[PDB]
C-alpha cells in the first residue's frame, strides 16, 4: 500500500536493504522479501535406547516444506519428513516427528516457549508437551 | 557540615521510629542470539562456498560459543527464578492484620496473570518486540523493512526465544510471595508452616533488638504507615526516567552491537566495491579472487570481534545473576543482619517482583524518627558493689535514674533481676549512687 | 615520557575526584564512626560515649561488659602500641603495598 | 581520506574508550560516597585514653 | 599498514575492557567491606581482619 513520489525509482530502508521497487512497465508499487531460511536442529533421546528422531525448524511456519525437501533432493527418508504425519507449531517453529499430548510433568529435553521433548514409554516414540513448574 | 555534641556523660535515644520501602533494579538475563555465517560472510551466491570452503572451520566454535551463551542465559533464570519446589496458593481472604497487599498480589480478573506494580513496571519498558513468532511473512506489506529485527532477519540474524515464558516467571514469583506472607520464613528450610502475620511482625522485630509489646501496642500505626509507604511508591514508580535505565542500557548496547555490525557491511575494505555481483562481473578470476579473498577476511574478523565483544558482557551478565540469586536467598527468605544489604537502615523484609529481562525488589526497613537529650553513667554502685545493665543503658532525665533498652524509649525501675553485680564500685571510672528495688524483700 | 606518549595522540584524563575531597569522606567516615558508633549507617547520627560504644562491641561477641570495665588503661595501652607498631612497620616497609 | 572508506571503526573505539571512564569514577562515587552530610571531630579530643 | 595498526589498536582496546572488568570487582568488593565493617560490627568469621 506504500506509495511512491513521481521521480523515486526503488525505495530502501533503515540498514540499507533493497526494500521496494517501482516495475518500469507498469508503474506500480512492489514489495520483496526473500526466501525462507533458517537453522535446522535434530533431537535424539540417545543412540543406545533407540535410533528414531524428531526434527525441528527455527522461526518458520513450515507449510512449504516440502518444497524445500524436494528442492535439497535428499534421501526419502527426508522426504518422509516432510510429509504431514506429526506436525506442531510452537512459538520457536514446527515440530517434526513427534506427537502432541498435554499431560505436563518434569522437562528433559528443552526446546523454548516452555516446551520439551520427552521418550515416554506406552510402543515408544517421542513425545512433545508442556512446561510443568511442579504441584 | 554537621557536628555532633560529644559528652563523655550525655547520649540521645529516639521516641518515634518510621517505617519506609525502596526498591532495587538488578538485570538477570540479555537477549540471545545466533548467526548464519555462510549466507551473511559473502552472500547469495554460490562460487563464495566455493572459495570459503579451502579455509578453516571457523564457524564452528563461534556456534559453539553463541549456543553455550544461549544455554547459560537459561541457566541463570532457572537458578534465580527456581529456589521453590511447590507452588503455593493465597488464602481466599486479604485480611492480615489490618494491611493492604491488593498491589502485588495476582489479580485474576485481569486474562494475564500479571500484578497492578507489575502491569506498570511491564508497560514502562519498551522492548524491540513482545512476541516472537513475528517473521518475514509478519512483515508482509509495508510492515517489509520497517522493523528492525525484520531487517536483522534480512541480514540472516536470527533470535531464540527464552525457554521461559513470562506467565512462569509471573507464577515463580506469586509462589515466593505467598510462602513468605503466611508461612514466614520457615519455608525456606523445608515444609512450609503456617503462623499469623502479626506474630511473624513480632519475630521480626525482636530480631532487631525491639521488643514484641512495641508492635502489640502499635500495631494500628504500623499498618497505616506501611499502607501510606506502599501506595506512595506505588504511585512514584510510575514517575517517567526513572531507575530503569539499568535495564534499558542492556537492550541498548545489544541494538547498538546488532546496529553496528549490520552497517558494518557495506565496507569497501579497501576493494573496488562491496558487491559480490559487481565484482564477479567487469573483471578476471585472477584478481577477482583477490578481491574476494580480501573482502571475505575484512567481513570474517569484524564477526570475529563481535563474537568476542558479545562473550565480554556474558561474565559481567553472570555476576550479577549470582548477587540477585544471593539477595533473594538471604532477603526474601529470611532475615539478613548484614547492614546495608537489603536495604537501607534495619531491614525486616523483601517481597520480590518481575521485569523483563530482571528481577525487582521492595526492600522493607525501619529508621529511628526523633531523640531526645539525656544523661547516662556507666554502672551503679549501691551496697559496695557495682552494678550493671542486664541489657540496655542505665539513663537518667534529671532528677530520677531509670534503665531503658537501645532502639527506644521505655524507662523502668532498677531491680535485682535486671542486673548483675560483679566486684566492687572502686575500680569502674564514672559510677555513680543510687539504690535497687530488690522487690523480693 | 608522558610529553613522549602525547605526540602520538595518547591522553591521560584527570579524574573527577581530587584527593582533597576523598581525605575530606574518609575524615567524615572516620568522624561518624568514632562519635556515634554505627548508628549513623542507618539514620540520624547519635552522640554515645566511646567507653560505652567499647562495651557494646564486646557485648556483641560472647562477652560480659564487666570484663572492659575493669581493663580500660590495658586495653588503652595495647591499642596505642599496636597503633604505633603498625606506623613504625608501614615506614619501614616500602613493598607491601604491591 | 582513505580512512573513511575503511567504515566508522574510530567512532566504535571512541564510544568504547568512555565506557571505561564513565565506569572509573562511578566505581570511586560509590565506594567513597556513602555519607549525606559532612561530620567533624569536637575541638577536644579525649576518647577515654 | 591501515590494516595492522587497527588491529593492533584492536587487540590493546580488548586488553583494556579485559582489566575493567577486574577492577569492577574489585571495587564492589571494596564497598561491601566498607558497608559492612565500618558502618557496624560484622558477625562474619575471617571476613574483616
Ligand atoms: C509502453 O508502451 C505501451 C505501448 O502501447 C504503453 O501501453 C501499454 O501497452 C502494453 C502492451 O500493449 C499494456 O500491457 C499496458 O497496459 C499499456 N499501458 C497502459 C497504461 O495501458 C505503455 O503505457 C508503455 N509503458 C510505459 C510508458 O511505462
Ligand atoms: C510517634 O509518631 C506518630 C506518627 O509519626 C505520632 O502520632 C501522631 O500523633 C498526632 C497527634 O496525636 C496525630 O495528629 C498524627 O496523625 C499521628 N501520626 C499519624 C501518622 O497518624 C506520635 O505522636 C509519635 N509519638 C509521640 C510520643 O509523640
Ligand atoms: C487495599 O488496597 C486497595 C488498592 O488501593 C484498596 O482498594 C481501593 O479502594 C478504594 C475505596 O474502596 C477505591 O477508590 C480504589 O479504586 C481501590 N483501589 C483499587 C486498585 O482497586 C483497598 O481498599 C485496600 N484495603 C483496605 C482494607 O484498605
Ligand atoms: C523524670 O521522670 C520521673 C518519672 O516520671 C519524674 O518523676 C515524677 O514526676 C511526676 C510529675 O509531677 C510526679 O507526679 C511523680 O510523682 C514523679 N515520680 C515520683 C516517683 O515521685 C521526674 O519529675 C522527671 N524529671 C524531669 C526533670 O522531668
Ligand atoms: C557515693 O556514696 C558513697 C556512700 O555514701 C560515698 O562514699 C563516701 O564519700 C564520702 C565523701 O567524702 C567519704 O568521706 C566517705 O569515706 C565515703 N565512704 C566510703 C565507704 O568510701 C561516695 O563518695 C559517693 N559518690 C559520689 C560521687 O558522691
Ligand atoms: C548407552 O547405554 C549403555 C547401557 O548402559 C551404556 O553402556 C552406553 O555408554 C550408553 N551410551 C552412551 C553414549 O553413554
Ligand atoms: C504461519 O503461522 C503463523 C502463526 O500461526 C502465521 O502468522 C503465518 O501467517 C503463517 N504463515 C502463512 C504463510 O500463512
Ligand atoms: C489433551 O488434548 C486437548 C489439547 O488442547 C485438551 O483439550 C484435552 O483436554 C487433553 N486431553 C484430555 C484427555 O484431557
Ligand atoms: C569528661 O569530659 C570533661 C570535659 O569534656 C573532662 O573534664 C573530664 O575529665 C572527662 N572525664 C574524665 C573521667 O576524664
Ligand atoms: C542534645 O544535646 C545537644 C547539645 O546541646 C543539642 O545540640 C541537641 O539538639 C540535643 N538533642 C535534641 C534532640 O534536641
Amino acid at each position: 500500500n506504500k506509495k511512491f513520489l513521481p521521480f523515486q525509482q526503488f525505495g530502501r530502508d533503515i540498514a540499507d536493504t533493497t526494500d521496494a521497487v517501482r516495475d518500469p512497465q507498469t508503474l506500480e508499487i512492489l514489495d520483496i522479501t526473500p526466501c525462507s531460511f533458517g537453522g535446522v536442529s535434530v533431537i535424539t533421546p540417545g543412540t543406545n535406547t533407540s535410533n528414531q528422531v524428531a526434527v525441528l525448524y527455527q522461526g518458520v511456519n513450515c507449510t512449504e516444506v516440502p518444497v524445500a525437501i524436494h528442492a535439497d533432493q535428499l534421501t526419502p527418508t527426508w522426504r518422509v519428513y516432510s510429509t504431514g504425519s506429526n506436525v506442531f507449531q510452537t512459538r520457536a517453529g514446527c515440530l517434526i516427528g513427534a506427537e502432541y499430548v498435554n499431560n505436563s510433568y518434569e522437562c528433559d529435553i528443552p526446546i523454548g516457549a516452555g516446551i520439551c521433548a520427552s521418550y515416554q514409554t506406552q510402543s515408544q516414540s517421542i513425545i512433545a508437551y508442556t512446561m510443568s513448574l511442579g504441584a | 557540615e554537621n557536628s555532633v555534641a560529644y559528652s563523655n556523660n550525655s547520649i540521645a535515644i529516639p521516641t518515634n521510629f518510621t517505617i519506609s520501602v525502596t526498591t532495587e533494579i538488578l538485570p538477570v538475563s540479555m537477549t540471545k542470539t545466533s548467526v548464519d555465517c555462510t549466507m551473511y560472510i559473502c552472500g547469495d551466491s554460490t562460487e563464495c562456498s566455493n572459495l570459503l570452503l579451502q579455509y578453516g572451520s571457523f564457524c564452528t566454535q563461534l556456534k559453539r560459543a553463541l549456543t553455550g551463551i544461549a544455554v547459560e542465559q537459561d541457566k541463570n533464570t532457572q537458578e534465580v527464578f527456581a529456589q521453590v519446589k511447590q507452588i503455593y496458593k493465597t488464602p481466599p481472604i486479604k485480611y492480615f492484620g489490618g494491611f493492604n497487599f491488593s498491589q502485588i498480589l495476582p489479580d485474576p480478573s485481569k486474562p494475564s496473570k500479571r500484578s497492578f506494580i507489575e502491569d506498570l513496571l511491564f508497560n514502562k519498558v519498551t522492548l524491540a518486540d513482545a512476541g516472537f513468532i513475528k517473521q518475514y511473512g509478519d512483515c508482509l506489506g509495508d510492515i517489509a523493512a520497517r522493523d528492525l529485527i525484520c531487517a536483522q532477519k534480512f541480514k540472516g540474524l536470527t533470535v531464540l526465544p527464552p525457554l521461559l515464558t513470562d506467565e512462569m516467571i509471573a507464577q515463580y514469583t506469586s509462589a515466593l510471595l505467598a510462602g513468605t506472607i503466611t508461612s514466614g520464613w520457615t519455608f525456606g528450610a523445608g515444609a512450609a508452616l503456617q503462623i499469623p502475620f502479626a506474630m511473624q511482625m513480632a519475630y521480626r522485630f525482636n530480631g532487631i533488638g525491639v521488643t514484641q509489646n512495641v508492635l502489640y501496642e502499635n500495631q494500628k500505626l504500623i499498618a497505616n504507615q506501611f499502607n501510606s509507604a506502599i501506595g506512595k511508591i506505588q504511585d512514584s514508580l510510575s514517575s517517567t526516567a526513572s531507575a530503569l535505565g539499568k535495564l534499558q542500557d542492556v537492550v541498548n548496547h545489544n541494538a547498538q552491537a546488532l546496529n553496528t555490525l549490520v552497517k558494518q557491511l557495506s565496507s569497501k575494505f579497501g576493494a573496488i566495491s562491496s558487491v559480490l555481483n559487481d565484482i564477479f562481473s567487469r573483471l578476471d578470476p585472477p584478481e577477482a579472487e583477490v578481491q574476494i579473498d580480501r573482502l571475505i577476511t575484512g567481513r570474517l574478523q569484524s564477526l570475529q570481534t563481535y563474537v568476542t565483544q558479545q562473550l565480554i558482557r556474558a561474565a559481567e551478565i553472570r555476576a550479577s545473576a549470582n548477587l540477585a540469586a544471593t539477595k533473594m536467598s538471604e532477603c526474601v527468605l529470611g532475615q539478613s543482619k548484614r547492614v546495608d544489604f537489603c536495604g537501607k537502615g534495619y531491614h525486616l523484609m523483601s517481597f520480590p517482583q518481575s521485569a523483563p529481562h530482571g528481577v525487582v525488589f521492595l526492600h522493607v526497613t525501619y529508621v529511628p524518627a526523633q531523640e531526645k537529650n539525656f544523661t547516662t553513667a556507666p554502672a551503679i554502685c549501691h551496697d559496695g558493689k557495682a552494678h550493671f545493665p542486664r541489657e540496655g543503658v542505665f539513663v537518667s532525665n534529671g532528677t530520677h535514674w531509670f534503665v531503658t533498652q537501645r532502639n527506644f524509649y521505655e524507662p523502668q525501675i532498677i531491680t535485682t533481676d535486671n542486673t548483675f553485680v560483679s566486684g566492687n564500685c572502686d575500680v569502674v571510672i564514672g559510677i555513680v549512687n543510687n539504690t535497687v528495688y530488690d522487690p523480693l524483700q
